[PDB]
RNA sequence: GAAAUUGUUGAAAGGGAAGGGCAUUUGAUCAGACA
RNA sequence: GGAAUACUGCCAGCUGGGACUGAGGACUGCGACGUAAGUCAAGGAUGCUGGCAUAAUGGUUAUAUGCCGCCCGUCUUGAAA
RNA sequence: AGAACUGGCGAUGCGGGAUGAACCGAACGUAGAGUUAAGGUGCCGGAAUACACGCUCAUCAGACACCACAAAAGGUGUUAG
RNA sequence: GCCCUGAAAAUGGAUGGCGCUCAAGCGUGUUACCUAUACUCUACCGUCAGGGUUGAUAUGAUGCCCUGACGAGUAGGCAGGCGUGGAGGUCAGUGACGAAGCCUAGACCGUAAGGUCGGGUCGAACGGCCUCUAGUGCAGAUCUUGGUGGUAGUAGCAAAUA
RNA sequence: UUUGCUCCACACAAUAUAGAUGGAUACGAAUAAGGCGUCCUUGUGGCGUCGCUGAACCAUAGCAGGCUAGCGAAUUGCAAUGUCAUUUUGCGUGGGGAUAAAUCAUUUGUAUACGACUUAGA
């Protein structure tokens, strides 16, 4: 074996899509995937992680 | 490379004899050891009846029919020896036992043919002179065997035998080696010695 | 397959007799050149009771 | 004459193994006349067949044949370890295999 | 450890700016490589001055073959020793035909009579000793007289084949 | 594809011959002195996620089609498409009337069927 | 009309237990893209 | 005085034997060879020949053989107990 | 019986110490090849009945640290200073 | 230094055994060799991390491919799945030309939970898939009820005159 | 009541290998000593020679092994046992050969839990 340093097989606590099934937003991270990846925009990576937030996370503004 | 080895067990060494015959039968050899009651074994004489008067203690308390039993010939205290060295509880060891007889003197079926003698187990190779060793004959005789005097008797019923064939042979090749110089100033023994013959 | 044909083996060729011919008959001016030769390529090899593959010259 | 032999009749010794565990991959030959691990560099890849007889016929025959080659050569006294194709069967711990000389370099 | 090879390894302490040329030492040291010569360089010199690894260098390491490597010489070795209670000093004898090969004989000679390790002998002075009246040891003495002839009675032939079809003649 | 199978054998139950009441459906030794659960030596092998199949040839049988099974004439119109991809494995109550026919669809259609012998009569 | 357990027939094995793991010989048995 | 040979180290010196592996699936890249045409051992195997398409070779299963293998659950610092 | 520092067992198989919760080596997906660790190479048992210099003869010799014990006191036993 | 004396315990016994004496012992040294689930290289599975990909028919993005690293584990946590009794939906599913069950050292798939098929038996109902719901998965509890064994053709069936 | 059985002769089938493929090739004693040769008054004798491995010695020339009384040897395609030897046991063929006991039941008591033992009976 190795010494390891830190952790193996650690999840990153970061969500990659809502825990939602709402369809109308499942189209709405399938045009921000699209933008961010090929966009390099910075504006484009925050919308998109911002779409996964959930309700707690999302207040009203 | 023969299927039957006979072995010479004068002056060969008990634990070094059966252990490079213990590694010999369990390759498929079938081995013979032959006239046992001269075979040798290392430590003065009282040295080794101390240790197998310590080997005749070790029975069964409960019922001394049960436990080691002690065999006295020197056939069957070299089977002892070559016994231990073989993992004889299974079925491998049990036909690589299978492969070997052992006897005192030289029986019939086996005083017409050669007997080969093991150079790592001879007694004058491995002992330092000066040492006192011990015939297996001696000490077995000691310990309850019985037919020692009969076996000296047969094998002098038989020396005089073997030498009376030695000296018809030994007049074989003195009127062959007395005829061959004849045969030996030709040109094909001038043209055979330059090939190594 | 269950013919049996037997296709052209049996009997020989004509002309495959004669190339063998001449390979044969041009050779043997050199084969009875030298003495013990021709009994040598007449007999077989095997190996006898002390003939260790590793250790004799061939 | 009765000179036939081509071969080398090795025994078969045992499984490659440590004390306690074996592994029935890796078989043991003893070549005869080799005693040196230079001098058993001359049968390696050499292929030998353990020959045995059966009691039902398959092909036209009573005998019948396991193939396998020469690996490499293991410690220090002209053994050789072996590779043979189905393994041999445990019951051949002293038995004689031939080494041919079939794939040669001399 | 190995086979001895015998360098010599000059040593010197750090210059500071109050004496920038210190004085060298000189040490004849028997080991078996260059690494283990100049641990023993720092091992006998610092039971000799204050001067550690940390504090000094090594000026050079040499090896020091020998002169006359095909000629017998009586040797005379010093050597202190610990044993399992106390420390003693000895003088043994060698007659090796090699400096080097008289230190591998010692050292031997040592472990087997004494049960004394490499760890615990420290040598002294090798010394060849130049006439045959110096030689001291009666182990010596015998191969040191006039026409030195002795038999070997007793000669064993190795074998190779595990059988052989004769009783073997030991005569010389 | 050349296949190659990880351990053939079956994953039976420790003690599952020993004992009537046990069967031989795997079930992991969540005991605490376990000789199998620890992993000893000259005992079973339990299943780990090494012993699973190349991801090529992972439900392939050994002829090299993925079996799927029909129940009707119409359930093998999916297959028409896929002959060398897809078997055809008729259910075990389709009856003899309706086995002779779907037999004799794929028959011209050209799909492998995989149990062709059963209730033929 | 399951199992425990039992009877007949068939196969095989068996020196103070039986069973199991890896590997192959032998017998039985099963097999399909090219078939 | 002149060599030589050890021993250690180096070579993008040449050369022979054996074993295990052949993953990937249009091309693209790197670099040699070449005047060019292209060729190549250069981003993972092909060429040739023979045998078999019946039981060759595989699967299961019984037994034999070599080596290992204590009875599970459990409370326990520690259970084959 | 009780604390300090770390390491381990518990919760952990593997190779070695014959055997063993803790010692030595080393921590584990399923396989093939190669090389080793700790320990070993007369035979059981895979591997030198190798090589080299010595010491030792025991009428309870002695042989793998943990580890399965031995002491003061001795001896013109032998060897060395 | 080695050896010996000092050195005495109860079933028969232990450098692991056999055995060993220019050792197969001890001290030391030099090499060669054996081998672990460790190390290196390769394959495959999984997990995690980072990338590429709405060109365009699996239109599609629960995917697709590229890359690298890692994998022990009780108490415990979370995730992805299999199985069962019933419910809504669908396959215009299967079925007296034999549904369910049960048997089967017969076959196949899956790492596994388990799924599928052939044969035998048998006689009236039962499945796949998307979801809902729970009296949902047993080897144990001196478990509960029912059934059956070994012991075992054994202990024994011998007071009260026949 | 020539069916039984015994043995020796090929025509078999058949089963089984702890593992045949040139040769198991013979003094004894001693090792700080012997072998062989050779003469000699015959010895615990002179003289020669040898060892330092059996890697020896013996065998071995052909179709898996010939012949007319010098010829047969091909295509078994480039390797795939490329065989073949034994130990047994039944069945034919003919050549001979021999012509019984034990146990149970009945009995005895030198024996005895039952078996066993020891006895007797055409």
């Amino acid at each position: 074996g190795i010494d390891h340093t830190s952790k193996q097989h650690k999840r990153s606590g970061h969500r990659t899509a809502p825990k939602s099934d709402n369809v109308y937003l499942k189209l709405l991270v399938k045009l921000y995937t699209f933008l961010a990846r090929r966009t390099d925009a910075p504006f484009n990576k925050v919308v998109l992680k911002a779409l996964f937030l959930s309700k707690i996370n999302r207040p009203p503004v | 490379s023969q299927p039957v080895v006979v072995i010479d067990a004068k002056d060969h060494l008990l634990g070094r004899l059966a252990s490079t015959i213990a590694k010999q039968v369990l390759n498929g050899q079938k081995i013979v050891v032959v006239r046992a009651e001269a075979l040798n074994i290392s430590g003065e004489f009282f040295r080794n009846k101390l240790k197998y008067h310590d080997f005749l203690r070790k029975a069964t308390a409960f019922n001394k029919t049960r436990g080691p039993f002690h065999f006295r010939a020197p056939s069957r205290i070299l089977y002892k020896a070559i016994r231990g060295m073989v993992s004889h509880k299974t079925a491998r060891g049990k036909a690589a036992l299978e492969r070997l007889k052992i006897f005192e003197g030289i029986p019939p079926p086996y005083d017409k043919k050669k007997r080969v003698v093991v150079p790592q187990a001879l007694r004058v190779l491995r002992l330092k002179p000066g040492r006192k060793y011990t015939t297996l004959g001696k000490l077995s005789t000691s310990v309850g065997w019985k037919y020692e005097d009969v076996v000296a008797k047969l094998e002098d019923k038989r020396k005089v035998r073997s030498a009376e064939y030695y000296a018809k042979k030994r007049a074989f090749t003195k009127k062959v080696s007395s005829a061959s110089a004849a045969a030996s100033e030709s040109d094909v023994a001038k043209q055979l010695a330059s090939f190594g013959y | 397959a269950n013919l049996f044909p037997e296709q052209q083996n049996k009997e020989i060729k004509a002309e495959r007799v004669e190339d063998q011919k001449v390979v044969d008959k041009a050779l043997i001016a050199e084969i009875k050149k030298t003495p013990l030769l021709k009994q040598y390529l007449s007999a077989s090899f095997s190996l006898k009771n002390g003939d260790k593959p590793h250790m004799l010259k061939f | 004459a009765e000179s036939h032999r081509l071969y080398v009749k090795g025994k078969h010794l045992s499984y490659q193994r440590s004390k306690r565990v074996n592994n029935p991959n890796v078989s043991l030959i003893k070549i005869e006349g080799v005693a040196t691990p230079q001098d058993a560099q001359f049968y390696l890849g050499k292929r030998i067949a353990y020959v045995y007889r059966a009691s039902k016929e398959v092909r036209g025959s009573k005998i019948r044949v396991m193939w396998g080659k020469v690996t490499r050569t293991h410690g220090n006294s002209g053994v050789v370890r072996a590779t043979f194709r189905n393994n041999l069967p445990a019951k051949t711990f002293g038995a004689s295999v031939r080494i041919f000389l079939y794939p040669s370099n001399i | 450890m190995a086979h001895f090879k015998e360098y010599q390894v000059i040593g010197r302490r750090l210059p500071t700016e109050s004496v920038p040329e210190p004085k060298l030492f000189r040490m004849r040291i028997f080991a078996s490589n260059e690494v283990i010569a100049k641990s023993r360089y720092w091992y006998f010199l610092q039971k000799l001055h204050k001067v550690k690894k940390a504090s000094g260098e090594i000026v050079s390491i040499n090896q020091i073959n020998e002169a006359h490597p095909t000629k017998v010489k009586n040797f005379g070795v010093w050597v202190r020793y610990d044993s399992r209670s106390g420390t003693h000093n000895m003088y043994k004898e060698i007659r090796d035909v090699s400096r080097v090969a008289a230190v591998e004989t010692l050292y031997q000679d040592m472990a087997a009579r004494h049960r004394a390790r490499f760890r615990s002998i420290h040598i002294l002075k090798v010394a060849e000793i130049e006439k045959t009246a110096d030689v001291k040891r009666q182990y010596v003495k015998q191969f040191l007289t006039k026409d030195l002839k002795f038999p070997l009675p007793h000669r064993v032939q190795k074998s190779t084949k595990t059988f052989s079809y004769k009783r073997p003649s030991t005569f010389y | 594809p050349k296949i190659v199978k990880k351990h053939t054998k079956k994953f039976k139950r420790h003690h599952s011959d020993r004992y009537h009441r046990v069967a031989e459906n795997w079930r992991k030794q969540k005991g605490i002195d376990s000789v199998v659960r620890r992993r000893f030596r000259g005992n079973i092998s339990q299943p780990k996620i090494g012993y699973g199949s190349n991801k090529k040839t992972k439900f392939l049988s050994p002829s090299g089609h993925k079996t799927f099974l029909v129940a009707n004439v119409k359930d093998l119109e999916t297959l028409t498409m896929h002959t060398k991809t897809y078997a055809a494995e008729i259910a075990h109550n389709i009856s003899a009337k309706n086995r002779v026919v779907i037999l004799a669809r794929a028959k011209a259609l050209g799909i492998k069927v995989t149990n062709p012998k059963g209730r033929l009569a």
